[PDB]
């Protein structure tokens, strides 16, 4: 049942930011994080 | 930021119908193949060269419908759902002024395909770029977006060139007057002259006259009897007619190696700019500059992108 | 702290264990170093028009005004082989000056120091970062600083107590609902709004979005104490 | 106390040492005690 799809890109999720001429988000926790990147 | 994606068939600009030409070009062989691997390179990395500038954020904010922004007064480079494209205003301006030889490079076996992302999509990455700076400053950049009021985000702005947040709040209609005021100039400028987007005409004009220049190569004798490959085929028997023909493959080959070497190194240019582009972005946009007149002339406080024709404007704010 | 890093450190041994596609650009640069060579051998076979791909052949076949003309087509066609290969390599090699130029700059500003740079070194706010060689390369392993648990709250510009205006030293202003405190600006750690956090400019007319609350200050009951300690020796001198 | 800042208790910072803080305000104060018993003690006087 599986078979090869086309599609336009969805560029990611959409996501309408909860702004207010009086309102802030504020980090209780925070994840240290670690990458990798790679170079020549 | 980028630039067409050229495609040759190689032997349609060597050997266009010809299998005469087609067994004397085996004779050299790979040169071919290895253009056609060149090329195919430089028309990859423009999809590379425009997610890297663009795609920095991977999900799509958006703009609340009221606009209380404290007086800064954005209309002008935000979206317009009024429009048959999604773009701003800024971004008409900028598309209007850039601009059958189109045609003729098709008959020779040479394509410019598409860019994986539309023009839309491209204000799309933009739009939500620009609107996270607006509604929640660098913090969309560094984690999950977080909401601040505009004029909170300048304090921050002005206490980061180490003025201090009274001086902005003390001055707070003066500030949105005369952010409004330069972005009316944004637009009274990009409306009125068209030499300042040069950096691009002048990028689009290599390009196309590097085509035009490959295409009149064709139109060359190289001391063959004829420029037309047909007209010597026609005229010749197997002795005579490969020996006019493998003058003409000789010196075709060696005009296309010319226009791949020539590209390539193009192409080379146009990276650095894309990386350029890509930091600029990722620093004039997503933060905020300590770096001197690295983001426009002044103390930076923040930066707008809009859309271009295979490139990117950055609308640096400065505090002076 | 130290377990989280921990945790990530145990996720780039995961990591590169999982996937075939994480060395892309090292694994790439050798595959087009290769292909490269490969390529410019594969135009010795070629025969250009000439009557073998064999040198001595020829010259076991043709005198030296014959053998002038087929030899001269595979030197025409084999110097152009090289100044070919030669061309893509001194390009390639100008791609890897790019490179190795950032790795540079990125070794001094993200091994050597701590960038502010956003997201030139990895993304989230930047801690530091481990250098770690491979073939003809390098790998970052960039520690950042990624909020992970935001909260709403209210918040106002500015504060006025006794009718002029204040602002934070440091931080900004935020409402739990019922109470009004200051708190650093990338981490939810709310204070007592004081004199000592705070600094004063002009009266309340001015500022949008201005809101009333008190203002502590750290020296009153400090001297309110000291007050009730001038009483009690009055009352005591009252005494005898 | 004004060359440092202050948060919780001693319990959670590994390898924290004990020694005073100084208040420059305690003294300032404390030298104007001295000031004000020398008033108290003279209005015994008369
Ligand atoms: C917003 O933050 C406020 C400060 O944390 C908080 O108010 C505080 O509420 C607690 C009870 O939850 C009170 O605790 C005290 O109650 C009496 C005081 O006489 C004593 O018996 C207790 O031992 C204890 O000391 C605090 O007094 C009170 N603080 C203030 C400044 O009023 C609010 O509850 C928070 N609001 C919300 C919506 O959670
Ligand atoms: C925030 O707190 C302020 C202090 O309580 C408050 O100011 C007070 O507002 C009222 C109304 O404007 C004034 O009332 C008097 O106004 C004139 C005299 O100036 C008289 O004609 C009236 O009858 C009345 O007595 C207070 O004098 C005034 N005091 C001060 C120092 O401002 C603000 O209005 C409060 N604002 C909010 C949003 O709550
Ligand atoms: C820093 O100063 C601290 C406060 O003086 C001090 O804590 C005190 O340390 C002593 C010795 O560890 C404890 O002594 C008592 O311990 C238990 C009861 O808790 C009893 O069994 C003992 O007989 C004895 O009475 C104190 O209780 C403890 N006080 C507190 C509030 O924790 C630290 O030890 C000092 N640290 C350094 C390195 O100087
Ligand atoms: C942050 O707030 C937004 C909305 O702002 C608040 O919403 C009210 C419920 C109340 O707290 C008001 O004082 C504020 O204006 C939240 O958005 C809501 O999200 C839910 C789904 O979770 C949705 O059903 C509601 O329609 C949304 N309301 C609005 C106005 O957008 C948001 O979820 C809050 N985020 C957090 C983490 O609390
Ligand atoms: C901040 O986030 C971390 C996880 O990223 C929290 O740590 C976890 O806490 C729960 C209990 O609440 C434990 O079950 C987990 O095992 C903990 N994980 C780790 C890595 O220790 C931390 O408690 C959070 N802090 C706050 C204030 O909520
Ligand atoms: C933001 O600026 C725009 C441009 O001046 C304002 O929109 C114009 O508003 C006037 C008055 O209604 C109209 O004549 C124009 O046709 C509008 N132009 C556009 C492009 O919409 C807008 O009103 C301003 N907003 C604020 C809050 O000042
Ligand atoms: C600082 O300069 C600004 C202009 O850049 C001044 O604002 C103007 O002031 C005059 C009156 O002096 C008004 O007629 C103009 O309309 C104002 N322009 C704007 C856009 O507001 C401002 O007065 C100066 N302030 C100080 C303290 O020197
Ligand atoms: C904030 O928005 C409300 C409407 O939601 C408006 O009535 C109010 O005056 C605004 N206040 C400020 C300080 O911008
Ligand atoms: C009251 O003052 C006297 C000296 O005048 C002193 O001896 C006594 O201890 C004081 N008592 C109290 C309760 O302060
Ligand atoms: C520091 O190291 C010594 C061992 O050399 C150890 O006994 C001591 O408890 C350590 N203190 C801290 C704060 O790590
Ligand atoms: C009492 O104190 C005053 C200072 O307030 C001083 O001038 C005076 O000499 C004192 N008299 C006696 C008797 O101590």
């Amino acid at each position: 049942s599986q078979s090869i799809i086309a599609y336009t890109m969805s560029l990611g999720a959409e996501n309408s930011v909860a702004y207010s001429n009086n309102s802030i988000a504020i980090p209780t926790n925070f994840t240290i994080s670690v990458t990798t990147e790679i170079l020549p | 930021v980028s630039m067409t994606k050229t495609s040759v068939d190689c032997t349609m600009y060597i050997c266009g119908d010809s299998t005469e030409c087609s067994n004397l070009l085996l004779q050299y062989g790979s040169f071919c193949t290895q253009l056609n691997r060149a090329l195919t390179g430089i028309a990859v990395e423009q999809d590379k060269n425009t997610q890297e500038v663009f795609a920095q954020v991977k999900q799509i904010y958006k703009t609340p419908p009221i606009k209380d922004f404290g007086g800064f007064n954005f209309s002008q480079i935000l979206p317009d759902p009024s429009k048959p494209s999604k773009r701003s205003f800024i971004e008409d301006l900028l598309f209007n002024k850039v601009t059958d030889l189109i045609c003729a490079q098709k008959f020779n076996g040479l394509t410019v395909l598409p860019p994986l992302l539309t023009d839309e999509m491209i204000a799309q990455y933009t739009s939500a770029l620009l609107a996270g700076t607006i509604t929640s400053g660098w913090t969309f950049g560094a984690g999950a977006a977080l909401q601040i009021p505009f004029a909170m985000q300048m304090a921050y702005r002005f206490n980061g060139i180490g003025v201090t947040q009274n001086v902005l709040y003390e001055n707070q209609k003066l500030i949105a007057n005369q952010f409004n005021s330069a972005i009316g100039k944004i637009q009274d400028s990009l409306s009125s002259t068209a030499s300042a987007l040069g950096k691009l005409q002048d990028v689009v004009n290599q390009n196309a006259q590097a085509l035009n220049t490959l295409v009149k190569q064709l139109s060359s004798n190289f001391g063959a009897i004829s420029s037309v490959l047909n007209d010597i085929l026609s005229r010749l028997d197997k002795v005579e007619a490969e020996v006019q023909i493998d003058r003409l493959i000789t010196g075709r080959l060696q005009s296309l190696q010319t226009y791949v070497t020539q590209q390539l190194i193009r192409a080379a240019e146009i990276r650095a700019s894309a990386n350029l582009a890509a930091i600029k972005m990722s620093e004039c946009v997503l933060g905020q500059s300590k770096r001197v007149d690295f983001c426009g002339k002044g103390y930076h406080l923040m930066s707008f992108p809009q859309s271009a024709p295979h490139g990117v404007v950055f609308l640096h704010v400065t505090y002076v | 702290i130290a377990n989280q890093f921990n945790s990530a450190i145990g996720k780039i041994q995961d990591s590169l264990s999982s996937t075939a596609s994480a060395l892309g650009k090292l694994q790439d640069v050798v595959n087009q170093n290769a292909q490269a060579l490969n390529t410019l051998v594969k135009q010795l076979s070629s025969n250009f028009g000439a009557i073998s791909s064999v040198l001595n052949d020829i010259l076991s076949r043709l005198d030296k005004v014959e053998a002038e003309v087929q030899i001269d087509r595979l030197i025409t066609g084999r110097l152009q082989s090289l100044q070919t290969y030669v061309t893509q390599q001194l390009i390639r090699a100008a791609e890897i000056r790019a490179s190795a130029n950032l790795a540079a700059i990125k070794m001094s500003e993200c091994v050597l120091g701590q960038s502010k740079r956003v997201d030139f070194c990895g993304k989230g706010y930047h801690l530091m970062s481990f250098p770690q060689s491979a073939p003809h390369g390098v790998v970052f392993l960039h520690v950042t600083y990624v909020p992970a648990q935001e909260k709403n709250f209210t918040t106002a510009p500015a504060i006025c107590h006794d009718g002029k205006a204040h602002f934070p030293r440091e931080g900004v202003f935020v409402s739990n609902g019922t109470h009004w405190f200051v708190t650093q600006r990338n981490f939810y750690e709310p204070q007592i709004i004081t004199t000592d956090n705070t600094f004063v400019s002009g009266n309340c007319d001015v500022v949008i979005g201005i809101v009333n609350n008190t203002v502590y200050d750290p020296l009153q009951p400090e001297l309110d104490s000291f007050k009730e300690e001038l009483d009690k020796y009055f009352k005591n001198h009252t005494s005898p």
